[PDB]
């Protein structure tokens, strides 16, 4: 099964090491973090 | 991450103010003139008088 902390941050797990093989590898699979979306913009108004 | 927003929208609303001088200009020119000539008349020893 599943555990992680976000005091650090972590997958842990309990179980196999198929487990292992295949929770190392969604270790790595979802790690991504999205590029910035310019969500916020600031405009500069040229006439009003 | 909003850190990191706030950031950018505060390093896009530092900028610089370029700054103008206003110089305006007021002109006023009167001018003028008249001419204000007449005769009149007069007797007072029986009073008549234009």
């Amino acid at each position: 099964k599943f555990v992680a902390d976000e005091r650090t941050n972590s997958i842990l797990i309990s179980g196999d090491p198929k487990v292992r093989e295949r929770l190392k590898r969604l270790i790595k699979q979802l790690d991504v973090e999205m590029a910035a979306k310019g969500n916020n913009r600031v405009v500069y108004l040229k006439y009003a | 991450d909003i850190m990191n927003a706030m950031l950018e929208v505060i390093g896009q609303l530092d900028i610089r103010r370029a700054q103008v001088l206003i110089e305006a200009l007021i002109v006023e020119m009167a001018e003028g003139d008249g001419i204000n000539l007449g005769v009149q008349w007069g007797s007072l020893e029986s009073g008549s008088v234009i």
